[PDB]
């Protein structure tokens, strides 16, 4: 049995593969073949994932071509190195993460092979920075639920630690399969050659940025500046007057001047200091 | 059945430049290479024969596969001219034998020379003590023409069946235009 | 054959219709505001290669 | 030869240089602009014209020891106004 | 950390919106809109929207599910576009149109000439017209 | 600028608690979300 | 003829695994494969690759070999699951330009027609970019042999994805020097970017080594350059350029005082924001 501690472990690069392929063709409910080393009966480690092209037109999960995963099985054992299939997964777009009744079966077509194979969903729209959503599910027995007895065991304080979705709740959810907690393996050889090259400008700080409409970027600023200063002449006033929390709601209509004036500041102050500092260190570098 | 994988070396050089041979040098040798390919395929299933050349440019003109019909095609027009360089043939070889789909697989050459050849056979001890630190058994047959009783050559395959190889071959090119089929029958007969 | 022209309704019967709309205007690239025949207005994508 | 000091002539020093007189080398000057071998202005008022850019020549094992020592001297001065930016600079990065 | 959770909410924005309108608020952050289905209800805000991009008849953005404010929206409207200029303008000329000195000016006078010399109604002061109405028998 | 910072964050005392939102409405939202489940 | 490149750090990590995948070869191996993408309007893009088999030794280093079969099935595969993607050339995992790296373009230029290179890092450490690429050409000069292929850098970035950036920002979780102030400026070009012309510098001082001990070619196509830069070199401290620049900065300071003059008043409105409100809390509350 298990013990709802599987802690599956995946990669760095399958992640990105999912993203792409479940984003390129993104209404369409794409899928692909998963591939790594199947590790002890708690723990997977998949380090690998190849996509699937799609069977026709239809919002579906297609079929699998073992002419073509038989063949793309090979093209690494002859040119990089032997992995094995281990899961393999689907794409729910902008739904969430379930199994519905087509999932379930092509599930069922799989875990028959191995079983410890792996569904895998990916949501590639309300995923945003910290959110990826993924929830890589696996079928359990409707024979034990008809037992009315309760599977999987909990000897580790390591499952009930996500709460599951009320979507997912709504779906087959705890009746037909699980969740597994899941993260991720990286390391600084990664770490650093993905954070030094992502957003690096060159020499372009050591330049002056359109040195004649610097200024006149800074009088175009000024200019609607003293108006807005006006109308800052004009919000104080009306304090010692009703309460500020009518001087909250009632402000929903027209502009403020003074959130809006200390972005200005801002903005005026970042943009001249920048070019000061910049313009004068090449008085000194260059000759 | 038996793990091997056949790579044939074409000779393409300046010297397999006439009709001595009765039909085409390169027709006859080309022929030579299909029912070669035709025992080693339907002796065994998993054997696949791609061709490379000695020549200046040692190109690989058809990859590695059990297809014929790409090397019927290459051989097509092959235009056979060119600087023979024998001493890149060894890696030119065993390189793309590291190559090869598994090594299982028994490493067999067979090598075709049909033109004078400039080697020193310090190189090709070199590169012959090489293939027998690398345990590689080549049997080279020999077209066309040649420098006489294959200098370098019986020192060649004498270093490489060397320290108990002892069943490589050599067959020299004998200097008469016949048909080459029975020329080449004791290796299909034996290797 | 009798297999075959049944065989063809075996996997014809899982197209799923669409959503009649029409295009009101268009905001990003990606971001599209349609209104069916139906009711409401909708903030809508399309597919990348349409 | 002249340096990046001045590199500015009179045209009676190329009269004497050339030893042609007044009244051509104006005419000399036009045509080396026109060719595009040196680049600069000319006045006529104070005799002296401003050639700023100059057709690119050869040179030997000499002048590189002059170019490396002009590299030098002008590395040093990135290190030292570069060490006032980190050295002064320090406390808005860490 | 607050950065990072600053950005972690606008997962619910995404893709599958709806679009109602705003009508008025309770309170501070939270308020009251009219789903394009037909139905009114009391909603939820989102935080980062600035407000003072509300006004009156705004545009807004709701949930499809969670039915609660979103996004502001660009306006838009399908009963007409702008008259799209190009192949819009019917050829007809103010030449075309012969006898009717009247009307013509007094037209004039009655719309363009308030929206150029706006500083003479405004100055002297003696209050454009809003909208104008013309009848007579057909054709 | 700086003095009218240092001279001025004192405010910030006495109101000390922000409630997630509730207690009983957590439990009700539980309830309510597990008959929408269960529908 | 091609301007600039975009790469995705997909390829970017999709070099590195494999490099981790032969890996286990311990001795010595580059890591050489396909790569693949479109361009559009003059801008090079790279969206895939993958890695073709191969070997090399270096007793006669001139012998490679590209498993065509695997190229034109695995081709003929990423062709089918997406038509859009294409070929748009190769990549070496580029330590120090390899031999090879002068025919092996020469050897698939018959499937792109700018059949472009990328050089990678595996063992990232620089004060740069890591990521290089060149471009084929046979320009001919007018001296000696004319028509000689020699590769020319074309400049390079790293491209973005919307797509991808949710999966980047997710992997990174660690750093990120964000809230761009007077600050950011300061760091990513101003710090930073003397050390870029720090080792430019130190580049050609690099070269200069040949003064009586280095390599045979002595100048001919160096020096024109650098002829150029000590003619290009700026202007001194004599003319309307300083009183331009006083005169200058004298206006811009203007703006910062100004800038800095409504600040104060704004704090000071929150001050009294602030006192309003513990008085008419503490009699009130209590
Ligand atoms: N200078 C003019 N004054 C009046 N009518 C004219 C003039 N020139 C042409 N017409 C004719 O008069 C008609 C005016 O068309 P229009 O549609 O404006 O009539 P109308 O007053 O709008 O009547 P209806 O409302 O029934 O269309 C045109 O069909 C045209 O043939
Ligand atoms: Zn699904």
């Amino acid at each position: 049995a298990v013990d709802t501690a599987e802690q599956v472990y995946i990669s760095s690069l399958a992640l990105l593969k999912m993203l792409k392929h479940g984003r390129a063709g993104v209404p369409m409910e794409v899928m692909g073949l998963m591939l790594g080393e199947f590790v002890d009966d708690y723990t997977v480690r998949v380090i690998d994932v190849f996509a699937m092209p799609q069977s026709g037109t239809g919002v579906s999960v297609e079929a699998v071509d073992p002419v073509f995963q038989a063949k793309m099985l090979d093209m690494l054992k002859q040119t990089g190195r032997p992995e094995m299939v281990v899961g393999w997964y689907h794409s729910h777009p902008g739904f969430g993460c379930w199994l519905s009744g087509v999932d379930i079966n092509t599930q069922q077509s799989f875990e028959a092979l191995s079983e410890r194979a792996v569904a895998v969903v990916v949501d590639p729209i309300q995923s945003v920075k910290g959110k990826v959503v993924i929830d890589a599910f696996r079928l359990i027995n409707a024979n034990m639920m008809v037992l009315g007895h309760e599977p999987r065991q909990t000897t580790s304080n390591l499952g009930h630690l996500n709460k599951p979705s009320i979507q997912a709740l709504i779906h087959g959810l705890n009746r037909h399969y699980y969740s597994i907690t899941i993260n991720y393996r990286k390391n600084e050889l990664e770490q650093k050659m993905l954070l030094n090259l992502h957003k690096k400008s060159w020499m372009e700080g050591l330049t002056l940025q359109d040195y004649s409409e610097h200024c006149k970027h800074n009088e175009s600023v000024v200019k609607e500046m003293l108006e807005l200063a006006k109308n800052y002449n004009k919000a104080v006033e009306e304090e010692d007057k009703m309460t500020p929390e009518q001087l909250a709601i009632k402000n929903v209509g027209k502009q403020d001047p003074k959130r809006h004036l200390e972005e200005h500041v801002d903005v005026l102050m970042t943009s001249n200091i920048v070019q000061c500092l910049a313009a004068m260190l090449d008085t000194v570098v260059f000759k | 059945m038996v793990l091997e994988s056949t790579m044939v070396c074409v000779d393409n050089s300046e010297y397999m430049r006439n009709g001595d041979f009765l039909p085409t040098r390169l027709q006859a040798q080309q022929d030579a290479v299909n029912i070669v390919c035709h025992s080693k395929t339907r002796s065994n299933p998993e054997n696949n024969v791609g061709l490379i050349t000695l020549a200046n440019d040692c190109e690989v003109l058809t990859t590695l596969t059990p297809d014929t019909g790409r090397i019927l095609s290459k051989l097509h027009t092959v235009q056979p001219k060119g600087k023979i360089t024998f001493c890149t043939g060894i890696r030119v070889a065993h390189l793309a034998l590291k190559h090869r789909q598994g090594k299982n697989h028994k490493m067999r050459i067979i090598a075709f020379v049909g033109s004078p050849v400039e080697d020193n056979e310090k190189d090709l001890v070199k590169l012959a003590k090489r293939l027998k630190k690398e345990k590689v058994n080549v049997d080279i047959i020999n077209f066309g023409e040649e420098e006489v009783n294959t200098e370098k050559l019986t020192a060649f395959v004498n270093t490489l069946n060397g320290k108990d190889g002892t069943g490589s071959h050599l067959v020299t090119v004998p200097p008469g235009p016949s048909l080459a089929d029975a020329l080449i029958s004791s290796p299909i007969l034996a290797g | 054959k009798q297999y075959e022209k049944s065989e063809n309704d075996l996997k014809a019967l899982q197209s799923v219709g669409q959503i009649v709309g029409e295009v009101l205007k268009q905001l990003t690239e990606e971001k599209f505001i349609v209104k069916a025949t139906n009711g409401p207005r909708y903030v809508v994508g399309c597919r990348r290669q349409l | 030869t002249r340096p990046a000091n001045h590199r500015q002539l009179t045209f009676e020093e190329i009269a004497k240089s050339a030893k042609i007189t007044v009244n051509e080398v104006e005419l000399l000057v036009m045509k080396a602009l026109s060719v595009g071998l040196v680049k600069g202005s000319i006045d006529e008022v104070d005799k002296r014209v401003h050639m700023t850019w100059v057709q690119p020549r050869v040179l030997d094992l000499q002048q590189i020891k002059g170019m490396k020592d002009r590299l030098e001297f002008w590395c040093t001065d990135v290190k030292s106004m570069e060490m006032l930016v980190e050295h002064q600079a320090h406390d808005i990065l860490t | 950390e607050f950065l990072h959770a600053q950005e972690e909410v606008k997962r619910i924005q995404s893709i599958p919106l709806v679009i109602g309108q705003f009508l008025e608020a309770v309170d501070q952050n939270t308020a009251i809109v009219g789903s394009t289905t037909g139905s009114n209800y009391y909603v939820r805000i989102l935080s980062t929207i600035d407000r003072e991009l509300l006004k009156p008849n705004a545009s807004v953005a709701l949930h499809k599910h969670s039915n609660a404010l979103v996004d502001v929206l660009p306006p838009e409207a399908d009963s007409s576009i702008m008259m799209l200029t190009s192949d819009q303008k019917p050829d007809v000329m103010y030449a075309d149109i012969g006898g009717m000195d009247i009307q013509k000016q007094e037209v004039r006078e009655a719309v363009e000439l308030p929206l150029t010399h706006f500083e003479l109604y405004k100055q002297i002061g003696i209050d454009p017209p809003r909208g104008v109405l013309m009848y007579g028998p057909p054709g | 600028h700086n003095m009218s910072v240092k001279a001025m964050r004192f405010p910030p005392k006495s109101y000390n608690k922000d409630l997630e939102s509730a207690e009983e409405r957590r439990e009700r939202e539980q309830q309510d979300l597990e008959f929408a489940k269960e529908m | 003829a091609v301007q600039k490149v975009v790469v995705h750090p997909l390829v970017l990590l999709s070099v590195v695994d494999h490099f981790n995948r032969i890996g286990k070869v311990g001795n010595q191996k580059r890591v050489v494969g396909v790569l693949l993408g479109s361009w559009q309007k003059k801008v090079l893009d790279v969206s895939n690759s993958f890695a073709v088999p191969f070997d090399e030794d270096d007793k006669d280093d001139s012998v490679w070999f590209l498993d065509h079969d695997y190229l034109e099935n695995m081709y003929g595969m990423f062709k089918k699951v997406n038509a859009r993607e294409r070929i748009v050339g190769w990549y070496h995992t580029g330590p120090k330009l390899h031999k090879n790296d002068i025919a092996i373009n020469e050897l698939m230029k018959r499937y792109c027609p700018n059949s472009v290179l990328v050089i990678i890092d595996v063992k990232p450490k620089d004060l740069g970019l890591p990521t290089e690429a060149y471009i084929s050409v046979e320009e001919v000069h007018d001296d000696g042999t004319p028509t000689s292929k020699t590769f020319e850098h074309v400049t390079s970035e790293i491209g973005a994805e919307e797509a991808e950036e949710v999966g980047v920002e997710h992997l990174l979780r660690d750093i990120k020097d964000t809230t761009v102030g007077t600050l950011s400026q300061r760091i990513t070009n101003q710090v930073h970017g003397l050390k870029g012309l720090n080792s430019k510098l130190l580049d050609i001082r690099s070269y200069l080594e040949k003064v009586a001990t280095g390599k045979l070619p002595i100048n001919h196509q160096i020096i024109y350059q650098l002829q150029d830069v000590f003619n290009l070199l700026p202007d001194v401290s004599l003319q309307e350029f300083v009183k331009a620049f006083y005169l200058k900065t004298n206006d811009q300071m203007v703006v910062v005082y100004l800038a800095s003059l409504i600040r104060s008043v704004v704090a000071l409105h929150n001050l009294i924001n602030n006192k309003i409100a513990n008085r008419d809390a503490e009699k009130k509350e209590g």
